[PDB]
């Protein structure tokens, strides 16, 4: 868990922002974001920082078509049919 | 999929090494 | 076949695994050892009478049967079986040649050791050294032991 | 300038020089006394193994120390690392015992 | 003088039964427990298996650690190993077998 | 194959058959990382002063009788069973022999290697992409036939 | 597209024998018993304080040189014509399995025997050996280090790196991919780029092929002078931290407003350090290591017979007839070519230039010094050991100290745009 | 995608997928497109096990927003900057007291977003200044903290 | 067909369907049968939806 912070992969906290270590003495010291809830023994970035890094697993669209007056019809085909199987027509 | 909450409202073999003793 | 590996006896069979250490059995030592070699093939084609228990009986270090009765005139007559092949026999030996070379498959190692403090951060396997980490008797500055 | 930089995929750790040449932990080096102070943990941590069991030597410059002796039966097995083992780890920015 | 003095003994066995001890290669690891109780053990009759300590292999770069061993193969005995990081796309640190 | 950062071949006699009759004469070996001390002292290693380990002059006797029950073990005759005809894409139109009981489907994956495609980078791929397709399943058959 | 595959391995440098014993060959295997995984031939520093020595391995040329000598020996073993890989050994040495995964002590039965006596400046072509021809993978996974080494024997000289420009790479997103290098160092990503080509082999004219061959076009003109902060390559261009310095640290920065005119067409060339101090700069040496990969799938331009020694000429995938020539330089001068150029465009201030040549004296000093002086060790050692004589770094001679066509390859190079 | 049903986005992803079962508006145009284009069209070489660093892939999506989200990863790319260099940020605000070391594994998919250029710190330190506006309560603290 | 398990008339409505599996003299026949004359064959040009 910890050495991901190296690069080094898995073979710390997603909430560590800063990871200090002195040589001299043994008193590490971590800042974590001031809006966690466990502040425990872990120090404060109070900085009003702005989100830059932001993910999106789904689709990237920001138009959808939509039906305004449906309608069923009959059709020749009605499925695919594999041996015993039988899968339906889901068009796009 | 993971989730970051929002802090604003929106739009909504012996192993003992040898240095580690603590001194 | 098998007890013949293990003893000295002039039965000429293919000895391929004379690299794996082994006392002279004596007759007693070979004794148990076929009571084993009896068992087993009993015990694998579900017998439960006699079968080779009468060759147990003193040195099975053996070659070949033989029976033979004699006249009061002094002659005799040796009636000596020309024994065939041995499908149990052969095979055993077949999978004792590759044992040869498939050795490691079996949980056995060949060769020798080499007991010494190595320490380094490399990721060689211990199991197939570097080269200059293993000497032998024909190396310069080594030195020899016996009893 | 000495720092420390990690080995990786078996490759070893190298330490700096003075020169600016990188070397393994082995060989016989020159540590003026302060310089182990200013860094005792990260130190005993990464070369403490190597003295012990590998073949590294340190020659840490002190000038004048206090010394402490410890006497031993000859015909019997001694081994001083517990005793050395201490004092480099006691070693401190601001102390060091005798 | 085995274990920290410069003796290095061949012992000649010509065939033995070997037993596995894998461990992680970033962390330090002295062989030195197994090679004793294998010694402390041997017999006028017996003779544990002879253990050796080996690397895990990894399909990514690592940090590298210190090992002492004390016991090694004199040719090559890892014929029944049969992969490493089989499911990866190459092994980088450590014994590759493909 | 297993899915694993390090995997080694092991004896084990008949760990994937199915038989009529047990010739109970098995020679099971457990992995590597584990002691298989057990198999090389199971004869002469009877007066010893530990229960680990195993004498070195016994060595041969203990592998040849192993060696022995290793062929004991495997005295059988090959069942016929029946198949089934393939559509898998990468093995399509073959005819793979499906084994008794039930789950038959689920040994293919070990039976032909080259039954899983090759969907990923990965070192059991390289394997997969490097055997040809055409050599799995039934090759040759008898032209004789009851039913 | 390349289709032939084959490699040089080395010369004896006037020994009897390959520049190499057991001592050395057996410290070599740092990360395993493959001689093919990476590092084994480069190691990895978070850099800017670099030059890392060892007792056997001084420089980090010098661990490039002693691989190409363990690869040159040991792969004569299934190169014969009995592609037998076992039954002889080379110093020692044999290989575990057909498919060469990894290298180790002979069996005894073998040490009885004598060894194979492995000669010099042999070219032997892949395809000969059965189990490379039939697993492209396999021929693939390894290529990458036998091209490696061979762009380091076809002459006495250093490690030859690849040089090319051409517009018509930047074809599609490919522009995009490149910005996400923005911030690392050369040594980064070339590091990565080497490491990750053996994981499958690749087209050679795709988005790796092109990157890899952009990089090395960007590092080049860079490091040359050409590219710079108020002249870039579509924004791109190379900033070294302190040139001159005993271990350089360049940097793939972003500059806008100022990209230069380049010339529509392709143009190539061949580069390569000839002074011996090469052996202790690590981007010279990576950037020919990166070379080697571009070589294990794309079949560059022939480089001209005329411009290596005899032995190494008409090596089908290597040299041929009429092709390309070779361009030498000085590390050295070529540090005035790249100021004179900054200098003159404005970057670079007078008084600055004359910092930077200073200290680039003093370095080359330094790094000579050391170079020649173990050279001496390495003889010393040569006389009293004749049967395992070897070399910890390739050889060199005073001649190899000089400008000799600095300036032209230097002209050369901005040529290209 | 992630989740539960993945492949019931896929009849949304992919026209092409549906075949052209009938004679409908909706067929007409499925069957005008070119097979060959959907999915996965081209990944990247390096890998962090099986698994590719990056990828370009065929989906319904818009040009639009595809076009934004570009030039956003582009700006932040920008911003990189990597270990080495806070080595020397840190240790030469530290005016030779003390010396930090940031070790790092090679990787180009590190993003660390830091760098701009000063004029954008001017514009942004004036509208602090900006935000004093001679109200005391704002600075009294800042002077007092440091002191 | 209409109704549930349209499914279970095929394999009567079309013996071509059942590959050729086994060596039976149902089997010598559907090998002897041509593939392409199975199902739809040809369609009117007038259509509702």
């Amino acid at each position: 868990a910890h050495v991901a912070s190296h690069g080094l992969h898995g073979n710390e906290i997603q909430r560590h922002i800063t990871e200090f270590i002195s040589s001299w003495q043994n008193h590490p010291i971590v800042q974590v974001s001031a809006d966690v809830e466990n502040k425990k023994t872990a120090q404060l970035l109070h900085a009003d920082t702005p989100r830059l890094v932001t993910w999106d697993a789904g689709l990237c669209t920001s138009f959808k078509i939509v039906p305004i007056v449906p309608a069923q019809v009959p059709q020749d085909v009605l499925a695919y049919t594999f041996f015993t199987s039988s899968y339906a027509i889901q068009s796009p | 999929m993971k989730r970051i909450p929002r802090k604003t409202k929106g739009k909504s073999p012996a192993t003992t090494e040898p240095g580690t003793s603590n001194r | 076949t098998l007890v013949a590996q293990i003893s000295e006896t002039q039965y000429p069979v293919d000895r391929y695994l004379d690299w794996i250490p082994s006392l002279r059995a004596s007759a007693a030592t070979a004794a148990t050892f076929a009571e084993w070699v009896n068992t087993s093939m009993k015990t694998a084609f579900d017998l439960s009478d006699m079968l080779l228990e009468p060759l147990l009986s003193g040195d099975p270090r053996m070659t070949q049967l033989a029976i033979q009765y004699q006249q009061y005139n002094g002659r005799t007559f040796n009636v000596i079986p020309e024994m065939p092949g041995s499908v149990i026999a052969d095979c055993v030996q077949l999978t004792a040649e590759v044992f040869n070379h498939e050795y490691n498959l079996f949980g056995i190692a060949r060769g020798d050791i080499i007991i010494g403090r190595v320490q380094s951060t490399h990721l060689w396997s211990p199991l197939a050294p570097p080269p200059d980490l293993v000497f032998d008797r024909d190396t310069p500055g080594v030195h020899i032991f016996g009893r | 300038d000495c720092r420390i930089s990690f080995g990786m995929n078996g490759a070893a750790p190298m330490i700096r020089d003075e020169t600016g040449m990188m070397v393994p932990f082995e060989g016989n080096w020159i540590f003026p006394l302060a310089l182990w102070q200013m860094n005792t943990r990260y130190f005993n941590q990464q070369f403490d193994a190597w003295i012990k069991t590998g073949e590294l030597r340190i020659r840490i410059e002190m000038g004048a120390y206090p010394y402490m002796l410890h006497y031993y039966d000859p015909r019997q097995y001694a081994n001083a690392w517990n005793l050395t083992s201490a004092w480099l780890e006691e070693i401190t920015p601001t102390s060091i015992p005798s | 003088w085995i274990k920290t003095g410069e003796l290095r003994i061949r012992i000649e066995m010509g065939a033995y039964p070997y037993m596995l001890h894998y461990y992680d290669p970033r962390q330090y690891a002295n062989a030195w427990n197994l090679t004793s109780a294998w010694l402390e053990e041997i017999t006028p009759t017996s003779i544990p298996s002879v253990p050796f300590m080996v690397p895990i292999s990894s399909d990514h770069d690592i940090s590298s650690a210190p090992a002492v061993q004390y016991i090694i193969s004199t040719e090559y005995n890892d014929r029944s190993l049969f992969c490493t990081n089989s499911s990866s796309p190459q092994t980088i640190a450590g014994p590759d077998k493909h | 194959f297993p899915e694993a950062a390090v995997s080694r071949i092991v004896v084990h006699t008949r760990w994937a058959s199915n038989v009529d009759f047990d010739r109970d004469s098995s020679v099971i070996m457990a992995p590597p990382t584990e002691n298989n001390i057990h198999l090389f002292k199971q004869l002469l290693n009877t007066e010893t002063l530990s229960v680990r380990g195993a004498n070195p002059l016994m060595f041969r006797a203990n592998v040849l009788h192993m060696l022995l029950e290793f062929v004991l073990d495997n005295l059988y005759l090959n069942r016929h069973t029946g198949f089934s005809q393939d559509h898998t894409p990468f093995t399509e139109g073959a005819n793979l022999r499906s084994l008794p009981g039930p789950d038959a489907e689920k040994w293919y994956s070990i039976m032909y290697p080259t039954r899983m495609g090759t969907p990923n980078v990965s070192k059991i791929c390289n394997f997969v992409a490097s055997c040809v397709r055409n050599r799995v399943g039934r090759f040759d058959r008898a032209q004789m036939m009851n039913g | 597209a390349r289709a032939a595959f084959l490699f040089k391995t080395v010369g004896f440098g006037g020994l009897q024998n390959v520049p190499i014993n057991d001592e050395l060959s057996s410290h070599l295997l740092r990360a395993g018993n493959s001689p093919w995984q990476l590092t084994q031939f480069l190691d990895w520093i978070s850099l800017g304080r670099g030059l890392a020595t060892s007792a056997l391995v001084p420089t980090a040329g010098s661990r490039y040189y002693q691989m190409s000598c363990l690869l040159s020996g040991t792969l004569q073993i299934p190169f014969r014509p009995n592609h037998r890989w076992g039954d002889i050994r080379f110093l020692r040495l044999v290989w575990s399995a057909p498919t060469l995964d990894g290298l180790v002590v002979a069996p005894p039965q073998v040490l009885a025997q004598p060894a194979l006596q492995a000669q010099a400046d042999r070219v032997y072509d892949c395809d000969d050996y059965p189990f490379l021809a039939r697993d492209p993978r396999f021929k693939h996974r390894v290529y990458q280090q036998l091209s490696a080494v061979t762009l380091l024997n076809l002459t006495g000289f250093g490690p030859i790196s690849y040089v090319r420009v051409d517009e018509d790479m930047w074809s599609g997103d490919v522009n995009q991919l490149l910005m996400n290098y923005f911030g690392h160092t050369f040594a980064e990503i070339a590091y990565t780029l080497c490491q990750a080509s053996a994981n499958r082999p690749w087209e050679h004219d795709g988005t790796y092929a092109r990157m890899t061959q952009i990089i090395l076009s960007l590092f080049w003109l860079s490091y040359v002078g050409v590219i710079h902060q108020q002249n870039t390559y579509r924004t791109f261009y190379f900033q070294c931290n302190r040139r001159g310095d005993a271990a350089e640290v360049w940097i793939l920065s972003c500059s806008l407003n100022h990209s230069a005119q380049i010339r529509p067409g392709n143009r190539s060339l061949f580069v390569m350090p000839t002074s011996p101090d090469w052996n202790m700069d690590v981007n010279l040496i990576l950037s020919s290591t990166l070379t080697g990969c571009l070589c294990s799938g794309s079949q560059l331009p022939l480089i001209d017979n005329n411009s290596v020694p005899a032995v190494s000429r008409n090596i089908h995938g290597w040299t041929g007839r009429a092709g390309n020539q070779l361009h030498g330089f000085q590390v050295r001068r070529m540090v005035t070519e790249f100021c004179d150029r900054l200098r003159r465009d404005g970057v670079m201030t007078q008084a600055q230039q004359n910092q930077i040549e200073a200290l680039a004296d003093q370095t080359q000093q330094f790094k000579r010094d050391k170079l020649e002086a173990w050279a001496r060790e390495d003889d010393q050692y040569n006389q009293a050991n004749p049967n395992s004589t070897m070399f910890r770094t390739k050889p060199f001679t005073n001649a190899q100290w000089g400008r000799g066509n600095t300036g032209a390859t230097s002209a050369a190079i901005a040529a290209l745009i | 995608l992630p989740g539960p049903d993945a492949e019931k986005w896929y009849s949304i992803m992919y026209p092409t997928r549906m075949g052209t079962p009938n004679v409908s508006k909706i067929c007409n145009f499925v069957a005008s497109c070119v097979r060959n284009r959907v999915g996965r069209f081209d990944r990247a070489q390096m890998m962090n096990g099986a698994m590719s660093e990056w990828v370009d892939v065929f989906e319904t999506s818009d040009a639009l927003t595809v076009s934004i989200r570009g030039r956003w990863m582009a700006r932040l790319a920008r911003m990189n900057i990597n270990p080495t260099e806070i080595e020397w940020a840190l240790t030469e605000c530290a005016q030779g007291y003390v010396t930090v070391t940031s070790p790092y594994a090679p990787s180009v998919n590190r993003l660390m977003p830091y760098r701009i250029s000063n004029a954008e710190r001017q514009i942004s330190q004036i509208i602090r200044i900006m935000n004093i506006g001679n109200n005391a309560t704002v600075i009294q603290p800042v002077l007092q903290d440091i002191s």
